[PDB]
Order: structure tokens, then C-alpha cells, then sequence
């Protein structure tokens, strides 16, 4: 005699806050639970300070930290979220991945499929600001690092076959996408004034 | 010739990355990798290969001999504080009193990985200064031994930055595979353990890099290998004791 | 009751002051070490009692 | 309590290094240092005056401790022992005085290169210095490889378990055909190696080493690169097309 | 006996908690003890006889009197003879240091009481003997296992997950990217001088390039063997066109 | 403006589950809120298929796996489950460590302690199962790899400046009567099998 909740709302809740995110793609049935059931969810997050933003656009769901009125905290602090702040090149190579994202979803429509990029278009773009490290087998050891720590965060997947990557929905919203471009300008400024 | 460039990194542990933040002349973040076949440190006179040797052996000795190469046979210039300081004794024109490079509050960091059959160790070493204070009883060490992959020397000087040594060791409470050791006795110890090594093998170590002034089998026997262990002190002793 | 910690110190001072003695077997590695297992060795061996 | 202690210590201390001589000629046994040769280590004894007025005077306290005179003759013995030892410590690098109070200076040393089959010594430095300085340069650089190996070498076991060694600026006296040998050498007893070397001697390394770290300064901001051989020779390329 | 009477009474914490822990009918001997308000810590030997040392030594007059008898005679000329320093110093404050060690013994010995009645309650000798009794039983069977083999030393137990700790969620908005600063722009020198070799010396360009002789041995090996002819250095140098000069002509 | 789970119990809440045990000894205040109100943690964690442990003899509270009837058992297949099921080697350490632990509860006080031992005492007790690798140094390798495996699992902490380790109270819960009888009979059909 208990109230326990509904064994796949108990399971998608697991699964989103082990992954931190819900791809409609990937795990279908636990999306549309989920979609089915927000408000269920919302007041299960609610104690642990924690919220699902839904996107029917790209079919996904996320968990946002849903604080206090915290005022003005640009400093908030989670016990259960640990924030982290990216490299240079990281933060580089997480910019042009969501403009080129950006671009894709214009061309393509909001809400487009599976928005790839391959490793060649991208070793240029990495060339221009980071310099040459060397030689190419450097270059793209270096990019290859790059991607698989950004994989790491879940912004895009490994390369396949044809050295082609995937840039994943979660590219969508990144908090503050204003340092993001304000980066690539100061990195572009500084380049024109080298030459 | 190739067939046994395979043995290295087999049955024993090789040197194969150094990763240096602010030491010596190299300021921020830079890393050299090590290949398993032999590696050469290549570059005009006066840049910072004296200046990785030595990061590598503060790393791995007790008392290192900076400077060994040149300085051989008396006393060494450079120092760990002129080392994190960034100190510029040598090359002048516009020297501003040695023109140190970090004079303020300022965080060194180096770190040198060793694999074996992709098994990997780290060794690390962070030393800062939170004044503009030089006395060596005014630098804060930690040292770090690893076997995770994960825990990088760009990881722990992230961590420094954002919490200082709260945040560092709270980061060693929660991290698999990371020893943090505030005095270096315990991780020399730590070394010595994991390598089966006593003491005097890294201590010949260092001398090695000093080989340059050499003479006859004699001298290279008494200044090389087999330790001091001299006993001018005790006979002072003994003769203290004598006159009571 | 003498805090553990200060005991180890004055424990380990002694026997860094002798560590010339063959028959100490004092190794100058790190004193400080040595002092504190020698006193767990008289902890468990009865002669005083940490608390 | 004290110098008997002392000398006893030191006596041992001697003792440990004539062991760990000994021990060490087996691990240069298994390398041959010309080749079919391979060498060997003679320790012998020094013979200075000291030692013997030592030998002495530590005699003559023995023979007093035996006469009963109330601990007299047993103090005058002891006065004479530390008025020796106090004369070595006011003169500590004097040769008698360090031989006196150093363990590694009451024994000599000496190289032998022998024949792998015939055990006959062919060839025996018994201190002897009579050598060029690529002659001193290739006896001092395999002996302290042999002795960087024997150290990093675990108890009971042949291969080091801390296989990185660093070298700077080891070679300057010696031909670049003798100098190859030395790799070998180093290689041979299982050591990786990181070499430093001047602008000199990029030509030799390379025939030994498949990386180098590129350190130069740009100001007061020194940066490393870590190329292959190949790709400095690409980068050389592209400076001879600017 | 100072000390001796402290090692009784923890000796007798000991035992008692033996016997509780050991006893299979907790129950009886457990609130038989905690209900009473006595010492729970009788030990019959040195212990009783501190209780009639701490009632002589509690009677007034005799200690002041006894005291200043001590000093009046630590006055006498020949008690500095007799002591030194240190023993006549102890003499004189014997008393307060004998009233200080009995203080700190009762505070020993009330304090092993009071310990001794809260591990009595908590009710946890029962776990604690049934937990020692699997224990052994678990390490005396463990010595039939094979440990030299990975296999069994890798072998996953049925313990279960206590302590189960959620953290880490990733919660993308965790993620912050790097705001321009005078540590970007130093990381962007170094990313861009790194393997920018065009300011290097030139010396150092030359000494790189220079007559591997290796190479050189073994084309004038196959230069003789074409020819199978007595050649002279100028000959050589003929047909082999020396870019290092008199370096080449050493090796030949 | 809307149903909101007071701020004292979200945050115990999120310090149970950052930290997955709260012990009076160091973190009085949030331990209370925790022992107030625990069937609002109960109903807070339920979703999470996670139950709140009690001790108050040890003043301790800690996170479980909340098995409904029979979830196919594998309490460690839980999603939100980090780290593995202990090994052999792990459970005799964690064995050994019990055994000490129950040796410094018998004899204990009324503060708290927080039951130390050195490294150097586990040597001949661990080499009496894994045997003797050589020499000290090897022997005392693998066990600071052991007990870092331990601390992993939250049932240690990593040696002092004196060469101690400190046995966490949950080691209490974890090898308690009933784990440790079934670990035993599983023991005895591993033997039974094996001969
Ligand atoms: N700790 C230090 N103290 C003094 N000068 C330093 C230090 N670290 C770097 N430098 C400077 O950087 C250069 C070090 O040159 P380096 O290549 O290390 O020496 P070497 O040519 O002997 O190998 C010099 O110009 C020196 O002034």
C-alpha cells in the first residue's frame, strides 16, 4: 500500500537525469513519456532544484537548473550540477560548431535532421586562429583531441566512416552564446590585426 | 634497428609527455611529447631545454642540482624560487633588478607522464605564492601522484584557479586514482614505492645530467655514482664530544 | 594527556639527533614518520594508551 | 659510543661499495662494450699515509684498552685517534683527509675491457688516466650507463622499471662514430633516453632518435614543439622557400 | 599507584563489556546495571583502595597542616644538603600535585563510567558479537580461494550499494566557454608561436643539415663497386660531387 | 506563488544525494532536517527509485537502492548507480576493514573517534590471502591501490600525513549481519563449486 510513481515516468526520470538530456532519436518511448506526463516530471525535478525544458522543434529535452530567486547569482552554485568552464580551443571549437549548427538549421529549416560537418571543413577553421601546429598528422591529432573532449560533453559524436561528425541538438542552448561570439570576433579581430 | 625499438615501454616505464605552466621561461601552458624511441631536445643556446631537465628532475629528486650541465663542480645559481618566479639572472640588456617575470601572486605548475603497455603514472607539482614574498618558506607546494588519464595538469591548475587548495583537496577526496601529498618527503616515498627504487637511484639520476665535467675513471667514480655518504660532519661530532 | 601530535615532534627530534648510531637503525629519510610508527609500536604494545 | 663507531661505519660503508662494484660487473657482463669484449671493474685499496698512521694509532688504542691505569693510557690513545680525526676535519679536501674520512676515497678504481670467451684481461686502465678525451668521454659514458641501469633495476630483475634517463650535452669530446656506439650502449641496457643536445650533434641524435622537442625563445617567452624528424625537415624546407 | 589504579579500571571497562558482549540473554544483564546508579565499575583490587586514599585525602585540616610542616621544614638550612633543586621543589608541592593526580584520576574514572553506560545502551553488542562471528567465519573460509588468479581476485560480490551518490548531472547549462582576458590572449601566443620556427637562428638551420657520413659511406662503397678500380680523392670527387668539401674528404 | 519543498529540505535533500551519506559528526544541522522530515525525503527520493537508510545510533543517513518487489534484482544496474559491484580482493579488504572497525566500536566512548588505523597494520593480514609479491614496496602498492578502490566506494579515506586511513561508519552498514551472511553463503557455493 504505497503511491509509487508510474514505473516508465520513474524510468525516463532516471535516464534523463543520468544523461541530462532526452533525444526523441535516440529513446523515443521515454521522450514521449515524458511529453506525455510534464507536469509529473517538473514536480518530481522540483525538490532536487531541477527543471525539463521541453524542444518539440528538435525533439529534445533537458534538464535546467531551476534555482532559487538567487538574485542577479551570475555565480549560481548546484550541489548536484558542477559547472565547468571550457579551454580556448575548446571554446573555439564549441563556437564554430554552433554557428556552423546555426547555419545548418537555416538552410535546412528549424528543427532539421542530423546536422554534420566533416573533419576536413573543419581543420581549416581551427588552422586560422590556433596556428599551425607542425604538421598535418598534429593538426588533426589535435582536432581529433578536440572533438572527443567536446564528445565527452555531449556536443557531438565520434566520427563515422566517411570522417563526418554529427553536431547534437544540445548545441541549441549553451546558457550565454553571447561569449561565444564575442570570442570568435576577439579571435578574428586579433587575427586581422596580425595581418 | 627497429626490432628493438619495441622493447622500450614493454617491461619498464617510459617518459612520453612534459607539461610545464608559468616554470622558468615558459610561460603558460606548454607541453612536449616524448617519443618512445629516443627523443632529442634541440634548440639555440639560451631558450628553456636547461630549464626542462630541471622541471623534470624537481619532479623526481629531493634536492635537485639545477643547472648541473654548466654549473658542475661548484655551487648552482638557479634555485626552485628563481624557477617559479621566472627570474631572468642570465640574459639581460634591459634587466629591471633580474627582471622577474611573476613577482605578485602566482601558481606554477608541472607535471610528467610516464607509460608502460598503456598503463600510465603522472607525476605533478603545483607551487605558488600568494604575496610578493621570495622566502622559501613563503611557497605552497602540493604534490600529486596519479593513474588516472584523467587527471591532467590542465585539470588540477583549473581546479587551483576556482578554489585554491580547499577546492584542490576537496577534488582529491571525490577523484579516483589521484594521491595529493603537501610535503614532498611522502611523495618521494610514494615514487620510490611504485618504482622499487631507492633514493640514490634518482639522486645518480640527476647527477647525470651533469657528466659534462668529467675526468679520469677515478673522479667520474667518486662524482658520479656511489653517493657521498661521507662522514666530515660526524668527526666533528665525535670531536665535540672528546673535548667534554 | 600529551596531544599525539607534539609527542611524535619531540619523538622524532630525539631521533634525529641520533641517527648516527648504528644500533637505532634511525633512518634520516623522514624522521617524523619513523617517530610516529615507533609510538603506534608502544600504542599497541600496552605501554600508553591513545585516546 | 664514538669513533670507533665511526671508523666502523666508515670501514662498512667501503665494504657496501665494494659490493655494490661487484654486483654492477655482472650487469656490465651482459652488454658487450667493444664487440665481443665487454668490461669489467677493479676496486684495489688506497695506500695513503693517513690510513696507515690511522691504522696506527687505532692499534695502539686497542693495546691500551688493556692496561689497567684507570681509563689513562685508554684516554691518551683516544686523544691521540681524535686529534687525527680533528686535523682531516680542519682539512677537508685534503687527499689524505677525504681519504681518511670519505668511504669512496680509501679505495682506488680501475676499468678492464677483457675477451667475452677468453676471461683474460686485455686491456686494464688501473687508473692509469692515459686516454684521449673521447677515450675518457666513451669509458665514462658506458660506465654511467651501466650504473643508471643497475640502480633503476628493481631487486632480482634485469630490466629497469623507470626506463627514462636524460642526458645533457653528454658528448662533446668524442667523434661521431664513437658517440653511435654510446647509443647503443644506452640502449642496449634497456634505458630510454632523452638527449640534450647544443646546436652541434643534430646530425648525430638523428641517427638515433625518431623525435625532438624544438625549444626557442621568442624574447623572454621560450615555447617547445615536439616534431619529428621529418617535420623539421619540411619546416627546414619551408625556410629555405622564404 | 596512580596509574595502576587507571589500567584497573580500564581493564574492568574491558571485561564488563566482554561479558555484555558475550552474554546470549542481553536483556537481564543489561537493564540489571543500566537502572542502577552505583559505580558499574567496581574493581574490587587497587580502585577501592583510591576510594579510602581520595576519603583521607578530602579531610580538611591535615592536609594544610601536613603542608605547612613540609615548607617549614624545606626552610631548614640542611634540607638543601639533603635535596636539590628539583626533589626539594617537589616536596614542597606535594600536596597540590597529590589533589591534582587524585582529580584527574576520578575524572578518568567518571568519565570510563559514563562511557562504559552509553556503550550499554545503543543496544549494539548484540551486532557487534554476531558481526565478529561472520567475520572470522568469512576470513577462515576466504583461505580456501585461489587469490594468484585474476579471475577469482576479480569476482563480483552480492554486496549491496550503500552511499549511492547522484552527481554530476550533466545539465548543459552547466557549461561556461573562455572570456577574453590577458590569459586567452597569452593562450593564443603560445598556440601560434609553438612550432614557428621561422624567427630561429640560422646557425641552427645549418647545423641541422650536414654530412650524414652514413649515407656518404655507402655510396662511395657502390661508386667503388661500379667502377672495381684504384681511384684517386680526385677522381672521386669527379664523380661524386662533395657538397661539404674537405668533410668529405676526410671520411674518404 | 506555487507549492514549493522548503528550502531546508531541498537542501539537505541535495547534500544527501551530492554526497550519498550525511552523518551528524560533520554536518549536524542538515542530518536533523533530514531525521525531521524523513518520510518527505522518502517521497522525494522515490521517483529516483532511491530509499533513505537510518542509523541513529551511528547518527548516520545514507542513499540505497529502493528495490519495489523484484526488479530483476541487480541493485547495481540502477541508472543512476555509479562505480561496480565489489570484487574479491575489494571484499576482503573491506572484510578486514570491518573486523577493525568492530574491534574500535567495542572499545569506544561517547564522542565521536572516527576509528583510524595504519596502513602498515593491513600489510601481513593482506598477505596472508594475496601472498607475499616480493618485497614491501610491491605489497604496499597494491594495497594503496585497494584502498583507493575502497575510497571510491566511501568506505575509507586516503592516507594521512602519518600513514592512517580513518574507516567510514557506512563500512558498518554495508558489511552489517545480513549482507555479511549472504556474501557467506555465496562464498560457500563459489567453494563448493569450485571443488
Ligand atoms: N630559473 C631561471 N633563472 C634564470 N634564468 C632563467 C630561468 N629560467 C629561464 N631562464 C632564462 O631562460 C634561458 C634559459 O636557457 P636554457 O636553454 O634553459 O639554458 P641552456 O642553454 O644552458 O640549456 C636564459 O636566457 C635564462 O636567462
Amino acid at each position: 500500500s504505497e503511491t509509487r510513481t508510474l514505473q516508465k515516468i520513474r524510468e525516463a526520470t532516471q535516464e534523463l537525469l543520468k544523461y541530462g538530456l532526452l533525444e526523441e532519436a535516440s529513446k523515443p518511448n521515454l521522450y514521449r513519456i515524458v511529453l506525455s506526463h510534464p507536469e509529473e516530471v517538473t514536480r518530481i525535478l522540483e525538490p532536487l532544484d531541477l527543471d525539463i525544458g521541453i524542444d518539440e522543434i528538435r525533439g529534445l529535452l533537458y534538464v535546467k537548473v531551476r534555482l532559487d530567486e538567487t538574485p542577479a547569482q551570475d555565480e549560481w552554485a548546484h550541489p548536484l550540477v558542477r559547472r565547468q568552464r571550457l579551454n580556448l580551443e575548446q571554446s573555439l571549437l564549441v563556437a564554430i560548431l554552433r554557428q556552423h549548427f546555426v547555419a545548418w538549421e537555416q538552410e535546412s529549416g528549424t528543427g532539421a535532421s542530423q546536422a554534420q560537418i566533416a573533419i576536413d571543413d573543419l581543420l581549416p577553421q581551427l588552422q586560422i586562429y590556433l596556428g599551425d601546429p607542425g604538421s598535418e598528422s598534429k593538426e588533426r591529432t589535435r582536432l581529433l583531441t578536440l572533438l572527443d573532449q567536446l564528445k565527452g560533453h555531449g556536443l557531438v559524436t565520434s566520427p563515422d566512416a566517411h570522417e563526418r561528425i554529427v553536431i547534437r541538438p544540445i548545441i541549441a542552448h549553451l546558457a550565454d552564446p553571447i561569449n561565444l561570439q564575442a570570442l570568435l570576433a576577439w579571435l578574428r579581430e586579433q587575427i586581422a590585426q596580425q595581418t | 634497428m627497429n626490432q628493438v625499438s619495441g622493447l622500450a615501454g614493454k617491461e619498464s616505464f617510459i617518459l612520453t609527455r612534459i607539461e610545464l605552466f608559468n616554470w622558468g621561461g615558459f610561460h603558460g601552458l606548454h607541453q612536449a611529447a616524448i617519443h618512445q624511441d629516443g627523443t632529442a631536445v634541440i634548440g639555440p643556446t639560451g631558450s628553456g631545454k636547461t630549464t626542462l631537465v630541471d622541471a623534470l628532475m624537481t619532479l623526481l629528486c629531493a634536492n635537485p642540482r639545477y643547472n648541473l650541465a654548466s654549473t658542475g663542480g661548484h655551487e648552482s645559481d638557479r634555485d626552485l624560487i628563481s624557477y617559479v618566479r621566472g627570474v631572468s639572472g642570465p640574459g639581460d640588456g634591459g634587466e629591471g633588478q633580474s627582471h622577474i617575470a611573476r613577482p605578485g601572486k602566482t601558481v606554477t605548475g608541472i607535471a610528467a607522464t610516464l607509460e608502460r603497455e598503456g598503463k600510465q603514472v603522472r607525476l605533478g607539482a603545483l607551487l605558488w605564492f600568494d604575496s610578493t614574498s621570495s622566502s622559501v618558506t613563503d611557497m605552497k607546494r602540493l604534490w600529486l601522484f596519479s593513474d588516472n588519464p584523467g587527471q591532467t595538469l590542465e585539470h588540477w591548475l583549473n581546479v587551483y584557479h576556482e578554489g585554491g587548495t580547499r577546492l584542490l583537496r576537496q577534488m582529491e577526496k571525490e577523484a579516483i586514482g589521484l594521491w595529493t601529498y603537501p610535503n614532498k618527503k611522502q611523495y618521494l616515498a610514494r615514487l620510490r614505492d611504485f618504482f622499487e627504487v631507492g633514493e640514490n637511484a634518482f639522486t645518480l639520476l640527476n647527477r647525470a645530467a651533469g657528466l659534462k665535467q668529467l675526468n679520469s675513471i677515478d673522479e667520474i667514480f667518486r662524482e658520479l655514482v656511489l653517493d657521498d655518504h661521507s662522514a666530515f660532519d660526524r668527526a666533528a661530532e665525535v670531536a665535540n664530544s672528546f673535548d667534554g | 594527556g600529551i596531544p599525539l601530535e607534539e609527542a611524535i615532534q619531540s619523538l622524532s627530534s630525539i631521533l634525529i639527533e641520533h641517527v648516527s648510531q648504528e644500533q637505532y637503525d634511525i633512518n634520516q629519510d623522514n624522521p617524523f614518520l619513523q617517530a610516529s610508527r615507533e609510538l603506534r609500536e608502544w600504542i599497541k604494545r600496552r605501554l600508553i594508551v591513545e585516546r | 659510543d664514538g669513533v670507533t663507531q665511526l671508523l666502523s661505519h666508515i670501514e662498512h660503508e667501503v665494504l657496501v661499495i665494494e659490493e655494490r662494484l661487484n654486483e654492477l660487473n655482472e650487469t656490465m657482463f651482459r652488454v658487450d662494450f667493444q664487440p665481443d669484449r665487454y668490461l669489467r671493474l677493479d676496486t684495489k685499496k688506497v695506500v695513503h699515509e693517513s690510513l696507515r698512521t690511522l691504522e696506527k694509532a687505532q692499534r695502539q688504542l686497542n693495546a691500551a684498552r688493556f692496561v689497567d691505569d684507570n681509563g689513562e693510557s685508554h684516554y691518551k690513545a683516544l686523544q691521540v685517534l681524535v686529534a687525527q680525526l680533528r686535523d682531516a676535519c680542519e682539512r677537508n679536501r685534503t687527499l689524505g683527509a677525504k681519504a681518511l674520512l670519505d668511504p669512496r676515497f680509501r679505495l682506488e678504481f680501475a676499468v678492464s675491457v677483457m675477451d667475452r670467451q677468453s676471461g683474460n684481461v686485455i686491456e686494464s686502465r688501473t687508473g692509469s688516466q692515459g686516454g684521449s678525451g673521447g677515450e675518457k668521454e666513451i669509458i665514462a659514458s658506458y660506465v654511467l650507463t651501466a650504473s643508471l641501469s643497475y640502480a633503476l633495476c628493481p631487486a632480482g630483475s634485469r630490466y629497469p622499471l623507470f626506463g627514462t634517463i636524460i642526458l645533457d650535452e653528454a658528448f662533446s669530446r668524442s667523434s661521431h662514430a664513437v658517440a653511435g656506439r654510446i647509443i647503443a650502449a644506452l640502449r642496449e641496457f634497456g634505458l630510454h633516453a632523452v638527449f640534450i643536445t647544443p646546436n652541434k650533434e643534430m646530425r648525430l641524435l638523428r641517427d638515433h632518435t625518431r623525435s625532438a622537442i624544438v625549444v626557442h625563445r621568442r624574447g623572454q617567452n621560450s615555447n617547445m614543439a615536439s616534431l619529428s624528424w621529418e617535420e623539421l625537415e619540411r619546416h627546414y624546407q619551408r625556410r629555405g622557400n622564404a | 599507584d596512580f596509574r595502576r589504579v587507571e589500567d584497573s579500571w580500564r581493564e574492568a571497562d574491558r571485561a564488563l563489556r566482554q561479558s555484555i558482549i558475550g552474554e546470549q540473554y542481553h536483556r537481564g544483564d543489561i537493564v540489571e546495571r543500566l537502572l542502577n546508579d552505583q559505580d558499574a565499575l567496581l574493581n574490587t583490587p587497587e580502585g577501592r583502595v583510591f576510594d579510602s586514599f581520595q576519603q583521607q585525602l578530602r579531610q580538611s585540616s591535615e592536609l594544610k597542616a601536613m603542608s605547612e610542616r613540609l615548607r617549614v621544614i624545606l626552610s631548614h638550612p640542611s634540607a638543601s644538603d639533603a635535596l636539590n633543586r628539583l626533589q626539594r621543589h617537589d616536596l614542597r608541592w606535594l600536596v597540590k600535585r597529590l589533589v591534582d593526580e587524585s582529580q584527574t584520576v576520578l575524572q578518568a574514572r567518571a568519565r570510563s563510567e559514563r562511557d562504559v553506560r552509553g556503550f550499554m545502551k545503543t543496544g549494539l553488542a548484540a551486532e557487534h558479537h554476531r558481526v565478529g562471528h561472520l567475520l572470522n567465519e568469512f576470513l577462515n573460509l576466504a583461505l580456501k580461494l585461489d587469490w594468484q588468479r585474476q579471475m577469482i581476485r576479480k569476482q563480483e560480490v552480492p554486496l549491496p550499494a550503500v552511499g549511492v551518490a547522484v552527481t554530476g548531472i550533466p545539465a548543459i547549462e552547466r557549461l561556461r566557454f573562455k572570456e577574453v582576458d590577458d590569459e586567452a590572449e597569452q593562450t593564443l601566443d603560445l598556440s601560434n608561436h609553438a612550432a614557428d620556427l621561422t624567427q630561429i637562428g640560422d646557425d641552427f638551420w645549418d647545423a641541422f643539415n650536414g654530412l650524414d657520413r652514413e649515407v656518404l659511406i655507402q655510396q662511395t662503397l657502390q661508386l667503388l663497386a661500379k667502377e672495381n678500380r684504384p681511384v684517386g680523392l680526385a677522381e672521386l670527387a669527379e664523380l661524386l660531387p662533395p657538397a661539404h668539401d674537405l668533410e668529405t674528404f676526410a671520411v674518404w
